[PDB]
């Protein structure tokens, strides 16, 4: 659920409503097939979600 | 959105925005940090 997107940051800034930073990309549970994560990008919610 | 005042982004599609050095301030927006000019001084890291 937090970010990092450049570095240095002194805290790890939140995902704003309507995006999501899930634990790994095995445990996304709704995710595109080429995303992947790394703590630096928030993803947009699904549609219906 | 444009860089504000302590940072710079000399690139096209960056999500980020660097800071600048020390001794150097930049302003809103700005291609590139500003060589501070003489008689003036720079303290910290990304200064207004």
């Amino acid at each position: 659920g937090y970010y990092t997107d450049v570095d240095g940051l002194p805290i790890q800034l939140p995902c704003k409503p309507g995006t999501f930073m899930p634990f790994d990309t095995a445990t996304a549970n709704l995710l595109d097939t080429g995303l992947t994560v790394d703590g630096t990008q928030c993803y947009t919610c699904q549609t219906g979600t | 959105k444009p860089c504000q005042p302590g940072r710079y982004q000399n690139s096209i599609g960056q999500r980020v925005c660097k800071p600048c050095d020390m001794g150097t301030y930049s302003r809103y927006g700005g291609e590139l940090c500003t060589k501070c000019p003489a008689g003036t001084v720079a303290s910290k890291t990304g200064s207004s």
